[PDB]
RNA sequence: AAUAG
């Protein structure tokens, strides 16, 4: 239907045009009859009848008689809901200033104008002349007079002269204005101008008089003569119980507007004293602003609550406005809500669904078929037939509900898996059961939780919920490509139970003719689960070429361990379960399963995996008792060790041997030493047992204690954990944050004492402070962040270049952080990867690196390799496949129309709740910085060379001595400035020192070129520079945290992608989050997106302007097709705030935040926005140009094209 | 310094001086003086006099009102009989010696001194006062206007010369069509238009008999009377805007803000100074009060309110609620319905009515319960909506409908169609059913009355039947 | 406001 939305200044024509009738009433409705007045505020005449085809006379009270005004009244006979978009209009008795264009800063009219807005204020106010017409006078237009000043120059010179005060001088000085004579001074002005303020407002005031001559605006509309009046129903009056009435408070704005505007003309048809009149007009303006923008003028206008009333700013903007509360998101039909409980018997794509709660939510689909089967005659016999809730309707619902998937989700939804599909299976109760294995995705427990259910109703939506949304096809995490139904908690302990060792239990030594035998043996209690035996197993592997190699041989083995095997799937060695199986096995079986079998074979696994450890955890037993927290007798000897070396440390200390703050030093080590001593002790203790074994000796054994089986297998438990409970809490903190000498000697088995108890609730407090503020923290960087990508999408499949990022190993120190075979996991290659030292290609260009060919380049032992990157993408608009790489989701290469930047956006911000020289290896030295390369040509150290025992390819042999979270994360992706920062060499030269002018220092540099160039140095600064260097750009003169944009500067895109990406990676990696690089490139990418002109050429782009990339590449490749010279431009690096609020979208940037700017730099510049992103598509009611809808939005595109 | 327009108002207040008694009579005298220059000059028309003849002519006849005639006589219808009398009498002398002894002639003017003079004993009503003002400002602009052509088409000095007297004479016609200067040949072509122009001069001029001179004379005078009056007027306004102040302050939190107040009370003091009269001897204060005190009442009474309530349930609101604190603080316990009906002599149901017509419409951002981020108008349904069920029995009626109809003879079908204005825009009665083929009332209702007898069988009406 | 997750 529409292909854009346009904004622009509203003349009073065209408001007039939108107007169906004139307001002249301050009336609303009859204080009798509840009528609308005629005239007013709610007239029938102006915005439509109150009742459908009738008016208010009752005379034409029918639709025979429809578009047809009585003359009686004048209502037209015609529908009520008219009354929702018919506006009305006042005809303004003085012109009035419009406060978005006078008071939002910049100030439109004053930067327009050249005025400050302190005297635009003083005119408008009434207390000094302007003048809007010279004459013959040395008078100079917009240059204030006093009254004085008015009255004497009036003497002087008479009617030569016009000097007026008010809106009306405003308007006038507005429209006198010659636009194109304007932009031509400023030119003239800017070509001969040096200083960089003037050449700033310059260029501003030349961009918005430009802005002005090209949109067709013109200036004196920011002056309103007629003002529009809203639809009534949009400002209802309508009758509460009991004769009470609400309204909004519009009507109060709107009132006061007409009665100020009533008075003004009545003072002037009775010929006033001007000062009055002067009031009055001060009055209309103050009543316009509140009712456009309350509080912004001064003082809110407040309603007989006490509280101010609510404008229409108010209306639009802000967390409770429409864009956010009813645009971005709504309330919906057929959906429901209610706790989930548990369901273990349910499979991967069930989830159990009450009978009454899908009776309501299917109620259209249960009438549809009572109807179509004839059960029912019409519609109203099948609603009595829901509503006595009969048999027949039952069997209907189970019909409806067959093969209807149905929609779960939890807030908050941190990601995508927060919605996930299932088959629905009908249950009897009111809960909502819920498969264990999707909790994790959920971060759904069940002591409380209550998930909100919602029917896709068409086709297309049944079948995003079947292919895209159902849980068997969420199964690895989008973040890092790692499986998410891992198995959790009792499961795992029951894979644990069952796959342990234990010496001489019953049934050892035998033979066994499968896994069929043992769970023969193990239901006959002939053995144990925990028997070792000799297992007959046939094991088939599937190697990477697909061969089936299927051999039997006899393996040692435990009873448990084949009757775990019988469910394993074909294709998989017995080696994943011929061990214990903790969390981190299981993972491992379900990983492997994943990768060598596919995803039918995974889900089965997985459900089987499920049953069998609840199963065996149910039989294992497993119980906690206070016999189970074993406190070694150590504890003691060791408490008193450290008590009497800290009376000698006390002893000491009353000596003067040592001060007070070595004291506490030395405390505290102690304490932290016997903490450790005793939770070793302890899970020496713990971890161990006796047994007597068939020979009769005596054999260790490891423990079947239930709270160390627990913490061991990773089901619930850490060693922390169990030291509290059985051994030390250790030393606590203040509120502050120091450190309390004596620490808690006691543990949870012993109880604590008053004293005890208050130091832990100290910082029981304050975690919980934490976690509740980091919650909203953590919300709004994910909103900031989604906001900031939410355009990127998979546009093509290969964008054509050749650019890429240089990717190793990460060392920060003398051992690899993170693997190279980790980091190009999922990567296409950018450029041939030759074996080192030979000329073969072993990985050709553009080849996704999957498990073999990452197993390839780890074998022949590559250290560095380039791929493509999001952020060296040469696509128009979003993203290509190719530079993005593998979906982590999916594990193939992302398909065409992915929403890669929500997704990056979500993986970054989901984890933020949990956010708070001697050689070691034997190779030669290589300098660049010190570098230790293996025999192999691995770089395995990487260390620092402040200004060694070894030279340059010098061997050396092992141990050779050659000689906070969030708030980092929200400042990095903010682009925030360092309060000290780095001082970078700008250019590269020679340093010579400088002239030491008071305040602070200057230092010179000499170019190759001879140029000098000064830089400005503060006193208190360590330079790192000596005269007759060449120090190269980008080098370090003052040492200092280094600002994102100098980097950027000096050193180029890939150096301050690579400082972010490893800043953030470095605060997630330190918490134990896993979060793909790809992610934060895409965020980068987004910061990215302005380029500031340097050079004009002769498209047309202003020097200094900053104005969007892509729109740059477009023009010079166009220009350059054309043989003409091309532009030249610095790229900027923009926060994730600033670059949202300023993208190409008026409609995405207002549905951010800062609304009223927004709208006001829109429309005075007559932006037109063509619906190119999410966000507007969202709005608008269209479909989002990703997934189902991009090929839909493609075909448009077609269209328009011819 | 500041942004309030209400310090600002304060301060362009309070840089004029306050009047004192003395000050006060002066500035009533000025008025008074203005007026009575402006009643001169307008006497001094032939229009004038006779209008006010007859208005008493028909008054003396009891067919008018007195008030409407005159409010009062000036002293350095017992009393209006002989003084209207007197006027008359006079106005026959001074149409007697108005032309036949000679306008220049003494006569001429010693009769219309003396007719001011008698004229200057008599105090109009505003409304006619007005209404004689505005045909002389009519028949002067008129006049400005016709001048500014003729200026406007000639483009000077020639004119110059001879604007004094032959303005409108056909003398300076004459002249110009004698003259012969190159600019000429174009004034000559024009001198059609200004032809018509100063023909239609003609008729006004015979309406006055003043030529030109007369009429420009007596527009400067009432100009001058005019101009001063209301700049006495100003200054009086000005002195008492700080009077306006102090009474608008006790009518805050009444549904107006302060500077409304003090606007309606500013109007209710010009109003007060259109009508003061110093000769009482009480003091403009005294008589200001009461206007700006009605001015400011009247405006909360109609401005006050979402919903408007008229003046005299505004003051039943008022004094209910005077005699509802007075019995409070009498008996110690809230006034029930039937006690202030009696204390009231008014019904108790005007009471209940009273009572709750009385209450100012709530606020749909107020919040629900003890929550701060609810609103009440989320909370409100939309009543006029149709459910979706409605609208599916709807369309399962039309369709069933029209299956019975399909199973009729298609006259029948037709009929009733017509009759019941299905798949129609509108009904229809019998008689243009009977215009269809054969305009017959008493047929047409029979072959209704069987298509509805052949309905109502049980054979095909099972399906309408689940309908009800 | 309070409460649950
Ligand atoms: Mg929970
Ligand atoms: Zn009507
Ligand atoms: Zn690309």
């Amino acid at each position: 239907e529409f292909d854009a939305i346009k904004i622009g200044l509203a003349s009073p024509d065209m408001i007039r045009s939108w107007s169906f009738g004139e307001v002249k009433k301050p009336e609303t409705i009859n204080y009798r009859t509840f009528k609308p007045e005629r005239d007013g505020l709610f007239c029938a005449r102006i915005f439509g009848p109150v009742k459908d085809y009738e008016c208010l006379c009752g005379k034409y009270k029918r639709l025979k008689h429809r578009g047809v005004i009585c003359e009686k009244c004048g209502v037209e006979v015609t529908q009520t809901k008219v009354r929702r978009d018919r506006m009305g209009h006042i005809e303004l008795a003085s012109p009035v200033a419009h406060i978005w264009f006078l008071k939002s800063l910049p100030s439109r009219i004053g930067l327009l104008m050249d005025m400050p807005l302190r005297d635009i204020e003083r005119v408008l106010y009434f207390e000094m002349y302007v003048v809007t017409e010279p004459g013959m006078t040395d008078l100079e237009r917009g240059q204030m007079l006093t009254e004085e000043e008015y009255l004497d120059r009036l003497e002087e010179w008479g009617d030569e002269f016009t000097a007026k005060m008010g809106a009306e001088a405003i308007k006038d000085l507005l429209a006198s204005m010659d636009l194109p004579a304007e932009a031509e001074q400023m030119r003239e002005e800017l070509d001969t101008t040096n200083s960089e303020t003037k050449r700033k407002k310059l260029t501003k005031r030349l961009k918005l008089v430009e802005a002005f001559v090209a949109s067709g605006n013109k200036p004196e509309w920011m002056i309103l003569t007629v003002l529009p009046v809203l639809p009534p129903d949009l400002r209802p009056l309508v009758p509460l119980d009991g004769g009470r009435f609400a309204t909004s408070d519009l009507n109060d704005l709107y009132r006061r507007v007409i009665n100020r505007n009533n008075r003004l003309k009545r003072l002037l048809e009775l010929a006033a004293p001007d000062i009055i009149v002067r009031n009055e007009k001060r009055m209309l303006q103050e009543s316009v602003d509140a009712l456009l923008d309350n509080g912004r003028r001064g003082r809110a206008i407040t309603g007989s609550n006490k509280r101010p009333l609510k404008s229409l700013a108010d209306m639009i903007k802000g967390k409770q406005g429409r864009f956010r509360q009813n645009l971005l998101g709504k309330r919906v039909d057929y959906s429901g809500r209610s706790v989930i409980t548990v369901g273990p018997y349910l499979r991967l794509h069930q989830c159990g669904l009450p009978k009454k709660m899908a009776l309501e939510l299917f109620k259209p689909f249960i009438y549809s078929k009572l109807e179509t089967r004839g059960l029912a005659t019409t519609i109203k016999a099948a609603k009595k037939m829901v509503e006595r809730e009969e048999a027949v309707v039952w069997d209907i619902l189970d019909e409806v509900i067959r093969e209807h998937p149905v929609l779960l989700n939890r807030a908050p939804t941190l990601h995508r898996l927060g919605i996930q599909a299932f088959e629905p299976v009908l249950i009897e109760g009111k809960a909502i059961q819920l498969h264990p294995l999707v909790c994790a995705a959920y971060n759904a427990d069940f002591d409380g939780d209550q998930m909100a259910v919602h029917v896709p109703l068409t086709l297309e939506a049944q079948l995003e919920a079947r292919t895209l949304m159902m849980s068997t096809n969420n199964i690895l995490s989008p973040a890092s490509g790692d499986p998410i139904i891992v198995p959790s908690q009792d499961v795992v302990l029951g894979l644990y139970y069952m796959t342990r060792e234990k010496i001489n239990a019953k049934g050892e030594g035998m033979y066994l003719t499968g896994p069929a035998e043992a769970e023969k043996a193990y239901r006959t209690k002939t053995a144990e689960l925990h028997a070792r035996v000799k297992v007959r197993i046939t094991e088939t592997i599937k190697h990477e070429n697909g061969k089936l190699t299927t051999e039997t041989k006899m393996i040692d083995t435990t009873v448990g361990r084949a009757m775990l095997w019988q469910i394993v799937p074909k294709g998989l060695p017995y080696s994943l379960v011929n061990q214990k199986l903790g969390k981190k096995q299981i993972s491992n079986l379900l990983n492997e399963a994943y990768r060598k079998l596919g995803l039918k074979d995974t889900v089965i696994f997985a459900d089987q995996i499920m049953y069998t450890g609840f199963a065996y955890a149910a039989l294992s037993g497993v119980s906690v008792g206070i016999d189970d927290m074993v406190v070694p007798a150590a504890k003691y000897t060791e408490i008193a060790e450290a008590e009497e070396e800290v009376r000698e440390i006390q002893e000491q200390f009353q000596s003067g041997l040592v001060t007070a703050g070595e004291r506490y030093n030395k405390v505290i080590d102690i304490w932290a030493s016997t903490n450790d001593r005793v939770a070793k002790a302890m899970m020496e203790n713990l971890s161990s047992e006796q047994v007597i074994n068939r020979q009769g000796e005596q054999e260790k054994q490891e423990s079947f204690n239930s709270i160390y089986m627990m913490a061991d297998s990773g089901a619930r438990g850490s060693a922390a954990q169990i030291r509290q409970l059985a051994g030390m809490r250790g030393l606590m903190a203040r509120p502050d944050g120091s450190i309390i000498e004596t620490p808690i000697t006691a543990n949870f088995k012993e109880g604590l004492n008053v004293l005890q108890y208050f130091i832990s609730t100290h910082g029981a407090r304050k975690g919980l402070a934490d976690t509740a503020l980091k919650t909203a923290n953590s919300g709004y960087l994910t909103r900031r962040l989604v906001d900031v990508a939410q355009d990127v999408v998979v546009t093509e499949h290969d964008c054509g270049t050749l650019e890429g990022v240089v990717m190793t190993p990460h060392i920060e120190g003398g051992d690899v952080k993170v693997a190279l075979t980790e980091l190009a996991l999922g990567r296409v290659v950018s450029e041939d990867i030759l074996k080192p030292g030979t000329d073969e290609v072993l990985i050709p260009r553009n080849t996704l690196l999957d498990e073999k060919w990452c197993k390839v380049i780890n074998d022949n032992s590559v250290d560095q390799i380039k791929v493509r990157s999001v952020v060296t993408c040469d696509s128009d608009f979003g993203c290509c496949a190719q530079c993005y790489g593998r979906d982590l989701a999916r594990g193939h290469l992302v398909n065409q129309g992915e929403a890669v930047g929500v997704i990056a956006a979500q993986s970054i911000g989901e984890p933020g709740t949990q956010l708070t020289i001697q050689a070691k290896n034997n190779g030669s030295v290589k300098l660049h910085e010190l570098t230790i390369i293996d025999e192999f040509g691995r770089t395995k150290e990487k260390h620092k060379l402040p200004y060694l025992s070894k030279a340059d390819g010098d061997a050396v042999a092992a141990g050779e001595t050659v000689a906070g979270g969030l708030p980092r994360v929200a400042d990095l992706f903010e682009a925030r400035k360092p309060k000290e920062p780095a001082i970078l060499a700008e250019h590269s030269g020679t340093v010579s020192f400088g002239k030491e002018t008071k305040g602070k220092r200057r230092l010179i540099i000499t170019r190759d070129s001879g140029d000098t160039y000064e830089e400005m140095i503060p006193k208190h600064r360590q330079l790192n520079v000596f005269e007759g260097e060449r120090i190269e750009r980008g080098d370090v003169i003052a040492d200092g945290p280094e600002s994102p944009h100098d980097i950027l500067r000096l050193r180029g895109i890939h150096a301050v992608t690579t400082y972010i990406a490893n800043e953030v990676q470095e605060v997630y990696r330190l918490q134990g989050v896993k979060i793909n690089d790809k992610h934060i490139e895409t965020i980068v990418r987004q910061m990215l997106r302005k380029c500031t002109i340097t050079f004009a050429g002769d498209s047309e782009f202003l020097p200094g302007e900053t104005v969007e990339y892509s729109q740059v590449k477009i023009a010079n490749r166009k220009l350059v097709e054309e043989g003409k010279e091309p532009a030249r431009f610095e790229r900027e690096l923009l926060g994730i705030t600033k670059a949202s609020l300023a993208t190409e979208s008026f409609i995405s940037a207002a549905s951010f935040q800062e609304t009223t700017r927004v709208l006001t730099e829109a429309a005075v510049s007559g932006k037109r926005d063509d619906l190119r992103g999410l966000k507007e598509n969202v709005i608008v009611g269209r479909l989002i140009p990703a997934g189902t809808g991009f090929a839909y939005h493609q075909d448009r595109q077609a269209k328009r094209a011819q | 310094r500041t942004t309030d327009p209400v310090r600002m108002y304060m301060r362009e207040m309070g840089t004029v001086e306050l009047l004192t008694r003395e000050g006060e009579i002066d500035i009533a005298k000025r008025i008074e003086d203005g007026i009575n220059q402006v009643q001169s000059a307008i006497a001094e028309y032939p229009g004038t006099i006779p209008y006010i003849l007859e208005q008493f002519d028909r008054v003396q006849a009891e067919e008018l009102r007195l008030t409407d005639l005159i409010s009062g006589f000036v002293d350095p219808p017992e009393l209006a009989r002989e003084k209207f009398n007197e006027l008359r009498g006079k106005f026959q002398n001074l149409q007697l010696a108005v032309n036949e002894f000679g306008r220049d002639s003494h006569q001429a003017s010693e009769a219309s001194d003396l007719v001011l003079d008698i004229f200057r004993e008599f105090r109009l009503t505003p409304k006619q006062f007005d209404h004689l003002v505005e045909t002389l400002r009519t028949s002067m602009d008129r006049v400005r206007t016709q001048e500014r052509l003729v200026m406007k088409a000639v483009v000077k000095k020639s004119f110059i010369a001879l604007f004094t007297g032959n303005e409108s004479n056909e003398e300076w016609l004459d002249k110009v069509l004698a003259s012969d200067k190159p600019y000429v040949a174009k004034v000559r072509e024009q001198e059609e238009e200004i032809r018509r122009s100063i023909q239609k001069l003609q008729m006004i001029e015979q309406e006055t008999s003043l030529s030109v001179e007369r009429i420009k004379d007596i527009s400067h005078r009432m100009s001058i009377g005019e101009a001063k009056a209301r700049r006495a007027k100003k200054e009086m306004v000005e002195a008492n805007l700080r009077l306006v102040i102090s009474i608008a302050k006790k009518y805050t939190n009444r549904g107006l803000q302060f500077l409304d107040l003090i606007q309606e009370g500013n109007i209710g003091l010009m109003k007060a100074v259109d009508k003061f009269e110093y000769r009482r001897g009480y003091k403009f204060s005294t008589y200001a009060t009461w206007w700006i005190r009605q001015a400011i009442t009247r405006s909360i009474a109609d401005q006050a309110r979402t919903i408007r309530i008229p003046v005299h349930m505004i003051e039943t609101i008022n004094k209910l609620n005077r005699i509802s604190r007075q019995m409070l603080q009498e008996m110690g316990r809230e006034p029930l319905p039937e006690e202030l009906a009696e204390r009231m002599q008014m019904p108790e149901d005007k009471i209940r009515k009273v009572l709750k017509i009385a209450k100012e419409p709530i606020s749909m951002e107020t919040p629900i319960g003890d929550d701060e981020d609810s609103h009440l108008g989320d909370f409100i349904e939309d009543t006029t909506l149709e459910l979706p069920l409605d609208s599916a029995t709807a369309t399962s009626l039309k369709a069933a409908t029209r299956d019975v109809l399909a199973g009729l003879t298609p006259r029948e079908a037709k009929v009733l169609r017509m009759r019941f204005g299905i798949d129609m825009n509108t009904d229809h009665t019998l008689e243009e059913v009977g215009k269809q083929f054969d305009v017959t009332r008493e047929r047409i209702r029979q072959i209704e009355a069987k298509a509805l007898r052949k309905l109502r069988h049980p054979s095909r009406s099972e399906v309408l039947r689940s309908f009800l």
